[PDB]
């Protein structure tokens, strides 16, 4: 037993009371006495006792001491004296059933965090306390313990499925189960919401009842409440996930019951129903089971994809045409987004068949007076593109230009979903003669980009972005308005816009490549971005992206950058070492220093990569004049691989050109270089793979003693069938050009790599590294026949992988295949080869 | 890497 004295109980109950004054002191002050008295070692104890023993105060006044004494919980539950604690857990417990709802929820959130925030088995008794309560005959405690139960099993399934109380989820699932059949609709909510927290996790003590439970889940199908369908529904959902094999038996009423959910006028039941469309497509059964329901499925589907009243309102839609907090509204999931995902991935599963379902729907859709009605059209033909190209292309040349219309329609919201739609479908555009489409649909989407309306212009960014993509070339006789349109662009937008606009033209550089370099299109484009770049400090986030933007057009105008490029570099090398410095700092007093975003120096080291791979031999008078080397040292010996990768790259770029300057440094990148390459940190030790190969060809055969140290390690790379085939790639390619500087070393691998080294490299298209590391395969065959004696048929596969190649590596292609045609074998390798192939050894 | 679109889960 505790007692309160009165005048502390009073002055308690005082500053209770005076905590719901609106005035913001009476608020911060009344806090701060709280604060103080904190320190009172009964004060928790004091706020336990008028939420439960005072009930002739005021609910409000009850409820806010309960949940200031949760915060108190949270915060320092740890240094609670037991006697408070032990008063605490029996008068909650004492008190779980009592009238009022909000009592009886303040009471349950407090039992829930005084559970998670100590360990379960330092109130061993609670849950068999909740389950006998679960027996009550009054009602109160009875719902009161079920909330409480639910909040608990949410927060701690997986103590609650360790061993940490003697499994005590064997003897709750079988009691849970019991109670779908409680009367109350409010009790079976609770069943089943406490039930579904041990779907996913495949608890043996629900997996052990799996058939109980779904006869029970089927026996209250047919509930009234919307939180019992609500609940049911997203119990189907799991248990498709995860225990399919019981639900198909029954899958024909379970889908059924489903879409009969999913036109549910609860929108919260309608949104788990369509959780049940998306699961189901990802299951491989789901081409199978689900066919005879297209028909009543995909207008349910359809359907759903208009918008809500609430959207439209909060859109502002409604309004004629002559917001951070709007995008959290709008953006958050419902069932428009749900209906349009599903619709989309079952177009990918059913490709054409699907079409003649929903075909005759959109055409409906798409010339529907009501504006909403055209809206969830283009975005019906928008969302089926990707999986419905193919047999929708014939219908193209009807749909193309009346979306081109649609781009000027009065709705902002017809306009943005059309600009997505038309990006949809840029490949198709693309492939058509240019005036016929392509023309007429980036004159509409760069009109669109300085639309009035902000999500117009996000829509039209993202949608010229995409079909800079798939244009490629195609761009460049509109590239002067296409930059008109741009440039102007940073004169209008504000910053929510700009980084898309920064992908648009970081896209349009990458594009365009080399053609952007004329002088007009510099003297337009920098301007701005140098502007952007002088008006931005070290320390901004924003710049993220520009740098990421200028990067590509560093690299696309090449030599044209120059005049732009030392202050750019200089800044750039400043970032990195500064992120350095302040990392080391806080790696030597993390209190002192924290850690510093590795973001800058990774994205310095990016485009300072990028721009020396665009200026070539001229940025070596810069570098000469820098510690930059010391630092990209210090970026490769930084455990983190993001750091790593980037300074690789930059190693590899300052390789292709100026490494006259890198090479006293040679001795101290390769040991660490090496060593990092193994462990197979997938990007890193691509980049690392390739740096080699930049390092070891510049080097030539004066590298002899980083060739056994890598060689062993490279070969340990191609051992591993399991590595993505750009590093396996890259890996083979640098294998050849080691054979090509310092064969001695590689002599005995032939047998070991050539196979693999074969697979991979017949599917890069004849570049120069392709070309040095067959001029290494070739050195190394060469010196050693005997490696290949068994695998000639996968030299002259790629040997054959080669079109029309140089005169020289034609030359070295013949002269060794009339070599081991002689030192039968020749023509029998050659016979395994379709006509192209065999000709082309022949001709050889 | 992918742009935005109009059935994009919060949490990409």
């Amino acid at each position: 037993e505790w007692k309160p004295d009165e005048q502390g109980l009073q002055q308690i109950l005082q500053l209770l009371k005076e905590s719901q004054s609106p005035d913001t002191t009476i608020q911060r002050t009344v806090q701060q006495k709280l604060e103080q008295l904190n320190q009172y070692p009964d004060f928790n104890n004091y706020l336990i006792f008028v939420l439960t023993k005072l009930k002739s105060e005021d609910e409000p006044t009850r409820s806010l001491s309960g949940l200031i004494l949760k915060n108190n919980v949270k915060a320092h539950f740890q240094n609670f004296p037991n006697g408070v604690t032990d008063f605490i857990k029996s008068e909650c417990l004492n008190n779980i059933g009592d009238s009022s709802p909000l009592i009886r929820a303040t009471v349950g959130i407090l039992i829930t965090t005084i559970a998670s925030k100590g360990e379960l088995q330092n109130w061993p008794d609670l849950l068999p306390k909740l389950c006998s309560l679960l027996d009550s005959e009054d009602y109160n405690t009875c719902e009161g313990a079920f909330g409480a139960l639910q909040k608990i099993c949410e927060d701690s399934a997986e103590i609650l499925d360790s061993d940490v109380l003697d499994r005590p989820l064997n003897i709750m699932i079988p009691k849970f189960l019991q109670f779908f059949k409680h009367s109350s609709p409010k009790i079976r909510s609770h069943a089943v919401a406490c039930v579904n927290q041990f779907i996913i996790s495949r608890t043996q003590a629900l997996m052990l009842h799996i058939d109980s439970f779904i006869e029970n889940l089927f026996a209250l199908a047919g509930d009234e409440e919307p939180e019992v369908r609500k609940n049911v529904c997203r119990a189907l959902v799991m248990l498709l996930e995860v225990r399919m094999d019981r639900l198909l038996p029954h899958m024909h009423n379970i889908v059924e019951y489903m879409l009969q959910r999913t036109q549910d006028q609860d929108e919260n039941v309608a949104l788990e129903a369509c959780e049940f469309w998306l699961t189901l497509a990802e299951q491989p059964i789901c081409k199978d089971v689900l066919v005879r329901h297209l028909p009543k499925l995909i207008p349910v589907l359809v359907n759903g994809m208009k918008y809500s009243d609430i959207d439209i309102i909060l859109l502002k839609g409604d309004v004629e045409e002559d917001e951070i907090d709007d995008d959290d509204t709008i953006s958050d999931w419902n069932l428009r987004k749900c209906s349009a995902a599903a619709l989309d991935v079952l177009a990918n599963v059913y490709r054409d068949e699907l079409l003649p379902h929903i075909l005759p729907l959109l055409k409906e859709l798409l010339f529907h007076h009501e504006w909403v009605v055209k809206e969830s059209g283009i975005l019906v033909l928008g969302a089926i593109a990707e999986g419905c190209m193919q047999g929708m292309i014939p219908y193209l040349p009807e749909l193309i230009p009346h979306l081109i219309q649609c781009l000027s329609d009065k709705k902002a919201l017809v306009r943005s979903i059309t600009c997505w739609t038309l990006s949809r479908y840029a490949h198709w555009v693309v492939s058509q003669p240019p005036d016929t489409y392509l023309k007429p649909l980036m004159t509409e989407l760069l009109k669109r980009i300085l639309d009035s309306n902000k999500r117009v212009q996000e829509a039209a960014c993202s949608a010229f972005a995409t079909l800079e993509e798939e244009a490629c070339t195609e761009l460049v006789p509109y590239l002067a308005y296409i930059l008109d349109t741009l440039v102007f662009a940073f004169s209008k937008y504000q910053h929510k816009n700009l980084l898309i606009l920064y992908d648009a033209i970081g896209t349009l550089a990458d594009s365009v490549g080399h053609h952007l370099n004329k002088p007009e299109y510099i003297q337009m484009l920098m301007p701005p971005l140098i502007q952007k770049w002088n008006m931005l400090k070290d320390e901004d986030k924003d710049l993220f992206p520009l740098l990421e933007c200028l990067s590509s057009v560093a690299t696309a105008l090449q030599s044209g950058f120059l005049p732009y490029c030392e202050p750019v570099y200089q800044r750039c090398v400043n970032l990195v070492q500064k992120t350095l410095a302040q990392a080391m700092l806080n790696n030597a007093q993390p209190d002192q220093y924290e850690a510093p975003d590795k973001d800058f120096m990774i994205v310095a080291l990016d485009l300072l990569s990028g721009l020396a791979e665009g200026l070539g031999g001229n940025i070596e008078q810069l570098v000469a004049r820098s510690n930059i080397l010391t630092l990209m040292y210090q970026c490769m010996q930084d455990k983190m691989p993001e750091v790593r990768q980037s300074s690789f790259a930059l190693l590899g770029d300052l390789t292709k050109a100026c490494f006259q300057h890198v090479k006293p440094c040679i001795a101290d990148f390769m040991p660490i270089l090496g060593t990092n390459l193994n462990p197979e940190f997938i990007s890193v030790c691509n980049n690392a793979t390739w740096a080699i190969g930049e390092i070891s060809i510049q080097m030539g055969i004066e590298m002899q003693p980083y060739i056994p140290m890598v060689l062993h390690q490279l070969v340990e790379i191609i051992n591993r069938p399991n590595t993505p085939k750009t590093l396996l790639e890259n890996t083979a390619i640098t294998i050849g050009r080691l054979g090509y500087v310092c064969p001695q070393e590689v002599a005995p691998m032939l047998q070991q790599f050539i196979r693999p080294w074969c697979t991979s490299l017949r599917n890069i298209r004849d570049n120069e590294e392709k070309d040095s590391a067959f001029r290494g395969i070739c050195t190394m065959i060469s010196v050693n026949p005997s490696g290949v004696i068994q695998d000639f048929i996968f030299f002259c596969d790629a040997v054959a992988s080669w079109i029309n190649p140089k005169d020289d590596l034609r030359d070295m292609f013949c002269k060794i295949l009339h070599g081991f045609k002689n030192q039968e074998n020749w023509r029998r390798f050659s016979d395994q080869f379709p006509l192209p192939l065999k000709e082309r050894l022949a001709a050889f | 890497m992918q742009r935005p679109g109009p059935y994009d889960r919060p949490g990409a």
